[PDB]
RNA sequence: ACCGUGAGGGAAAGGUGAAAAGAACCCCGGGAGGGGAGUGAAAUAGAGCCUGAAACCGUGGGCUUACAAGCAGUCACGGCC
RNA sequence: GCGAAUGCCGGCAUGAGUAACGAUAAAGAGGGUGAGAAUCCCUCUCGCCGUAAGCCCAAGGGUUCCUACGCAAUGGUCGUC
RNA sequence: CUCGAUGUCGGCUCGUCGCAUCCUGGGGCUGAAGAAGGUCCCAAGGGUUGGGCUGUUCGCCCAUUAAAGCGGCACGCGAGCUGGGUUCAGAACGUCGUGAGACAGUUCGGUCUCUAUCCGCCACGGGCGCAGGAGGCUUGAGGGGGGCUCUUCCUAGUACGAGAGGACCGGAAGGGACGCACCUCUGGUUUCCCAGCUGUCCCUCCAGGGGCAUAAGCUGGGUAGCCAUGUGCGGAAGGGAUAACCGCUGAAAGCAUCUAAGCGGGAAGCCCGCCCCAAGAUGAGGCCUCCCACGGCGUCAAGCCGGUAAGGACCCGGGAAGACCACCCGGUGGAUGGGCCGGGGGUGUAAGCGCCGCGAGGCGUUGAGCCGACCGGUCCCAAUCGUCCGAGGUCUUGACC
C-alpha cells in the first residue's frame, strides 16, 4: 500500500498522462510551444527549439535544458505533465551514447563537434 | 547565479560587456545580484571609444547560471552571466543590445524598453 | 548526515567485496562454515544472490558470476552441482546460525552459515 | 478543528494556472476513545486513535479502555482540549474542508550529535591560517571572573534529532475523500510515512 | 596538563566504579538435552532444533 | 649489578627451625597451586618461610543514607544496637 | 624524642580499569596439534613489496644456529610460538 | 593580593549585561503649515551590512543602509584557535658611543604543550522515590524559543496649497535578514550503481572478466538517504495592567488645578495569546482500563516465600530513534529482517551469434544488459525452545452505603 499507492494515486489524478507525449529520445533537439504566459493573459503557444538535454522522472518530471544557441548560449528545462505544455514534437534524432548531461554540447559544443556528436 | 564582487556580462552601450558590481541594491543586506534584480558597479573592461567610460553606475540583472526559477514553474538557464546597464531612473544605457526575451525579465517590468528591444535569436 | 541506511558494512568496500567472495566460494566448498555473526550474515545476502545465479543457469549467469568467483571447479562445481538442488525454492538458500561461543582473546560471538538444506 | 494522522509522503502538484508543491496527509479516522467531560477533566476535550496494529497483541487494559465506550482495535491515540466531539467517530471526509487554512505538527526526523557545525548556525570556524583544528569547532564559553567560570544555556553540540515539533500556517489545498487523504503543501513537519497531526487556529489580522 | 586536585575518597572512586557494577549471564535450558543456553544456539551436546549437525567426534 | 666514551659512579639481600624430621601418600588441576595424612611442642614456625605493626585493597557483621547545601566538627538531645 | 624542609630511602595509593600497543602494506576459509589455540602447523582463497620490504660482502653483535624436550619470567594480553 | 608564577596587543569564534537609544516607537516643543528637520522625558524589543589601506581596535575612503550606537566582563575569551605584533641571540642601516654596546628609529626571519579530577554547561541513561500492583491519555503553576524593517500602491493627490509638495487615520501587495521544519521541485553528493579508458601481472591464447594503479587508478552521468544555492512557514492578532505625555469629576488654595479622593486616554515594553520543555513542581499526579486479597513464623510480623503475562523485563530480530543506553515495532497464530518477485529510478543497448569493411570497427537480435538504501507482494531463510521479576494492599480521622 503505503507511499507507492496512495500517492500514485493523487498524482495520476492531476497529472494523468503529462498528455501522452512520450517523445522522450536522448539527443533530438526539437521544438515545443508552452502555454508560458503574462501581460493580458498572453498565454503564448511559444515555441523554442532545443538539442534535448535531460530529464526527471516520476508524476513529477522534466524535459531538461535541451540547450539552444540563440546568440549565446540559452539552454531551456522544462517540467512534463506540467500543464503548461501545449506543443511537444520532435525534430531531431534520438542518437548517440553516453547519457544525458552531456552538456558536452552547451560547453565546448563548437557547431562543428556538435554535428560530429 | 549571483556575486557580490563581479565581474559581469552586459551588452548596452557597455565601455565593454563587462563590469564589476559591488554589490545588491535591495534591502540593506545584499549577497546575491540575482536574476532580474538591480545593483552597483564600474568597468573592468575596455571601450573603444564610447560616451560610456571606466566609471560606475548600477542597472538591471539578466541571465545567471544556476536556476531561473520561475512563478509557472517556467525553468531555464543559460551559460552566460549579464545584465542592462541603467542611466539614473532605471532608463537603460544604450541604444540597442546583443540579447533576447523570457520571463523574469518583463515580469520585473520596469525596463520595458529593454523588453521589446533585445528580441530575435541571441 | 547519517542515520537512514542500507547495506550495511565494515572494513573497506574493496576488503569486503573480496571476502564476501573469498568466503561465498569457501562455503560453496563445504555447505557450511564458520565465521562471526555479521560475517555470517552479511555473506548470507551475498553467497546468496550468487546462488541466485547459480540457479539463473545459463552461459550467461554462469559468465557473471564467474566474473566474481574466478576458478571452474567452483563455477561449474555450483552450477550444476548443487544450483539444481536449489533451483525451485524461493531463495533464503542462506542459513545464518549462531553457534555456542566466541573466539579467544576477544569473545567475538561466532557462528556456522551454510546452505540451508 | 483538528485532524489526526499518519503522514504519507511530500510530493508536486499543479493549482490554478501554475504547478507548486504538497504534502500526503493520510488518516482513517479516529474516534471518542476517551473524553474528558470537563466535569470529568475541566480541561475538557477529545482523545482519539485512527487506525488498528494486530489484535492479536494487546493488552487487556487497552481492550477494557476501550471497553469503555467501546469502539475498535487499534493503537494510535493521542488528545487534543477545547474540541467538541460532535460526533463519536470522525473521518474528515469532510471533516477538512480544503481551500481552508490550517496549522499542524508531527515527530521531528531524528538527527545526530553534531557541535557548533551543527546542532546551531554558523558553519565551525575557519581554516587554513590554523588547521590545528582545519575549517570548523566550538566557539567560546565565558570567561574569567566576569561570571568567573562556564556558562549555562547557549546552543550545544550532539544529540539534536531525537525529538518533536510542529509548523504554523500551512494550506488545505486539497480533500480526497474516498481514501481519506489530503493534499497540504507542507513543511512535511518530521518524517513521512509516520506520525503527525494537524489542527487549526489564527485569529491572524493580515 | 589537567591533573585532578586529590581523589574525593576511595568515596568517589566507588560513586563511579559502583554506578559501574557487573551484571550476569542470560540462560534457559537446552532445547534439547539440558543445561544452559542462551536465546539462539546450540552446543558440546544437544547443537539444535532441527538437526544438531554438532558435537561428538 | 648496573650508567657513562673513557676518566669515572657506584645498590641492594642478614635470620625457616632446637635438631631437618623441610614434607612419601591419597584427593581439583596443564601447571602451578589447593583439601586431607604425617611433622611437631607451634607451622597464623612452612622455604624467602622469626618478631612479622602503620598504608592500601579486600570477605562478613552493627549503626547509618535519595527534598539535600558541611573541613570539619562538635554541645545538646531523640531513635537504634 | 620531630607534620613538617617541592626533604632522605622504601613501600602504597591517583586519575584509569578512560590514553595507549610503535606505522591505514587488509586479510577469509578448511583440516591439524594441543589442558587451551584471533594470535602455532599444513594447505586453499586474498592484498603489499620487487627496486624493494631483493639477495650479497663487509661492520659490528657476539650469542646464537640446529635437534629435542618446557613456558611459571619475556614479548608491549595471547600463546601448546 | 601576585615575582614557587596572573599570557600583555590585533583578530578570530561563541558572546553576555548596560543605557547617558543609533534605527526603532510614545511622546509634549519649535523660530512646528506640509513634508522634512531640529529640542528634551519615557522605553532596550529586534535590529544595530560589504570592501579598501593600514598587524593597528581608531581612523580616513568606496557602496549602500531604516540604521549602519557608546560600553561594561583583566581593554571576555591559550586549558578555544590565531599569533603580523611590540619584547631573547641574528643581520640591516639610519643614530649615540673613544668602542665594547646601545635607540619606545626602523626594517627581514623569530621552536604556543595541553590524555578533564572537582563545581559549571550539553546530552543521554542507570536509582529510588511522589505508601495497592498495573497499560495508556492528559493539565499545566514554572521554565525555554521568536518578537526587525524596507519599498510599491488605494484611499488620496483632496488635509497644507501661491507654487514646487506631500498627511495623520486606515487599507492592500512585493522584499531583505534572520529562526523552524522539509525534499516534491531546483541543484550537491552517491568508495561500487551503471557506463567509457591507458598500463599491467593473472585466468585458460581470442574475445570475457580479474586485483593494482589511494585507503575507488582515471573519466561521465547517477537515485535513495543526508543536504543549499531549492520548498512550506514564522516574526499576528488580539486581551488586561502602564512609561513620558493627555484628560474627567474635585476640594485643601468660599475663582483656578488631572489631583491625596475616585474615573478614563496611552507606548513595537510588562503578564497572557504564539510554539518547546515540565511533579524528582516529594505540593497533584487528574482521567481512563485492569489483576484481586496466596502460603508459613514473637505484632504497629510497612521481614522473610511461590504467586496473576494484570504487566513487563530478559534474548532474538528489525528501526530516518540511535556512541553505549533508554525511545520504537515486531518474534513465526508473523511480514521483522535478509531472499526472492513484481515494480519505480538509475545506467546506456550487454554476453553471443548473426549480417558490410583487407582492417579499424559498423549494423542486427537491444533503448538490451545490470543494478544499494525507494512502493509494495510472497513464511524461500532466520525471528524455536525458554527465563525472571514483578498487588495484596500503614496508622488516623471525617463522609456516605
Amino acid at each position: 500500500m503505503n507511499r507507492g499507492a496512495l500517492i500514485k494515486l493523487v498524482e495520476s489524478r492531476y497529472v494523468r498522462t503529462d498528455l501522452p507525449e512520450f517523445r522522450p529520445g536522448d539527443t533530438v533537439r526539437v521544438s515545443y510551444k508552452v502555454k508560458e504566459g503574462n501581460r493580458t493573459r498572453i498565454q503564448d503557444f511559444e515555441g523554442i527549439v532545443i538539442r534535448i538535454r535531460r530529464n526527471g522522472f516520476n508524476t513529477t518530471f522534466t524535459v531538461r535544458k535541451v540547450s539552444y544557441g540563440v546568440g549565446v548560449e540559452r539552454i531551456f528545462p522544462l517540467h512534463s505533465p506540467l500543464i503548461q505544455k501545449i506543443d511537444i514534437v520532435q525534430r531531431g534524432r534520438a542518437r548517440r551514447a553516453k547519457l544525458y548531461f552531456i552538456r558536452n554540447l552547451s560547453d565546448r559544443e563548437i557547431r562543428r563537434k556538435l554535428r560530429a556528436d | 547565479m549571483i556575486q557580490p564582487q563581479t565581474y559581469l556580462e552586459v551588452a548596452d552601450n557597455t565601455g565593454a560587456r563587462k563590469i564589476m558590481c559591488i554589490r545588491v541594491l535591495k534591502g540593506s543586506n545584499a549577497k546575491y545580484a540575482t536574476v532580474g534584480d538591480v545593483i552597483v558597479a564600474s568597468v573592468k573592461e575596455a571601450i573603444p571609444r564610447g560616451a560610456v567610460k571606466e566609471g560606475d553606475v548600477v542597472k538591471a540583472v539578466v541571465v545567471r547560471t544556476k536556476k531561473e526559477v520561475k512563478r509557472p514553474d517556467g525553468s531555464a538557464i543559460r551559460f552566460d552571466d549579464n545584465a542592462a546597464v541603467i542611466i539614473n531612473n532605471q532608463l537603460e544605457p544604450r541604444g540597442t543590445r546583443v540579447f533576447g526575451p523570457v520571463a523574469r525579465e518583463l515580469r520585473e517590468k520596469g525596463f520595458m524598453k529593454i523588453v521589446s528591444l533585445a528580441p530575435e535569436v541571441l | 548526515r547519517h542515520l537512514k541506511s542500507g547495506r550495511k558494512l565494515n572494513r573497506h568496500s574493496s576488503h569486503r567485496l573480496a571476502l564476501y567472495r573469498n568466503q561465498a566460494k569457501s562455503l560453496l566448498t563445504h555447505g557450511r562454515i564458520t565465521t562471526t555473526v555479521p560475517k555470517a550474515k552479511e555473506l548470507r545476502g551475498f553467497v546468496d544472490h550468487l546462488i541466485h545465479l547459480a540457479k539463473r543457469g545459463d552461459l550467461h549467469a554462469r559468465r557473471l558470476v564467474l566474473r566474481d568467483l574466478q576458478d571452474v571447479k567452483l563455477v561449474r562445481k555450483l552450477f550444476d552441482e548443487i544450483a539444481p538442488r536449489y533451483r525451485d525454492r524461493q531463495g533464503g538458500y542462506t542459513r545464518v546460525l549462531k553457534l555456542a561461543e566466541r573466539r579467544r582473546g576477544d569473545g567475538a560471538p561466532l557462528a556456522l552459515v551454510e546452505l540451508v538444506e | 478543528m483538528k485532524g489526526i494522522l499518519g503522514v504519507k509522503v511530500g510530493m508536486t502538484r499543479i493549482f490554478r494556472d501554475d504547478r507548486a508543491v504538497p504534502v500526503t496527509v493520510i488518516l482513517a479516522g479516529p474516534c471518542p476513545v476517551v473524553q474528558r467531560r470537563t466535569p470529568e477533566k475541566d480541561g475538557y476535550t477529545a482523545v482519539q486513535l485512527g487506525f488498528l496494529p494486530q489484535n492479536p497483541k494487546r493488552v487487556n487494559r487497552p481492550l477494557k479502555g476501550h471497553f469503555a465506550k467501546a469502539g475498535v482495535e487499534p493503537v494510535r491515540i493521542l488528545r487534543e482540549i477545547r474540541d467538541f466531539n460532535p460526533e463519536g467517530d470522525t473521518v474528515t471526509v469532510e471533516i477538512f474542508k480544503p481551500g481552508e487554512r490550517v496549522d499542524v505538527t508531527g515527530t521531528s526526523k531524528g538527527r545526530g550529535f553534531a557541535g557548533v557545525m551543527k546542532r546551531w548556525n554558523f558553519a565551525g570556524g575557519p581554516d587554513s591560517h590554523g588547521a590545528h583544528k582545519i575549517h570548523r569547532h566550538p566557539g567560546s564559553i565565558g570567561n574569567r571572573k566576569t561570571p568567573g567560570r562556564v556558562y549555562k544555556g547557549k546552543k550545544m553540540a550532539g544529540h539534536y534529532g531525537a525529538e518533536r515539533v510542529t509548523v504554523m500556517n500551512l494550506e488545505v489545498v486539497d480533500v480526497i475523500p474516498e481514501e481519506n487523504l489530503l493534499l497540504v503543501k507542507g513543511a512535511v513537519p518530521g518524517p513521512n510515512g509516520g506520525l503527525v497531526i494537524v489542527r487549526e487556529t489564527k485569529k491572524a489580522a493580515k | 596538563h589537567p591533573v585532578p586536585k586529590k581523589k574525593t575518597s576511595k568515596a568517589r572512586r566507588d560513586a563511579r566504579r559502583s554506578h559501574h557494577a557487573l551484571t550476569p549471564p542470560t540462560l534457559v535450558p537446552c532445547p534439547e538435552c539440558k543445561a544452559m543456553k542462551p536465546p539462539h544456539t546450540v552446543c558440546p551436546e544437544c547443537g539444535y532444533y532441527a538437526g544438531r549437525k554438532v558435537l561428538e567426534v
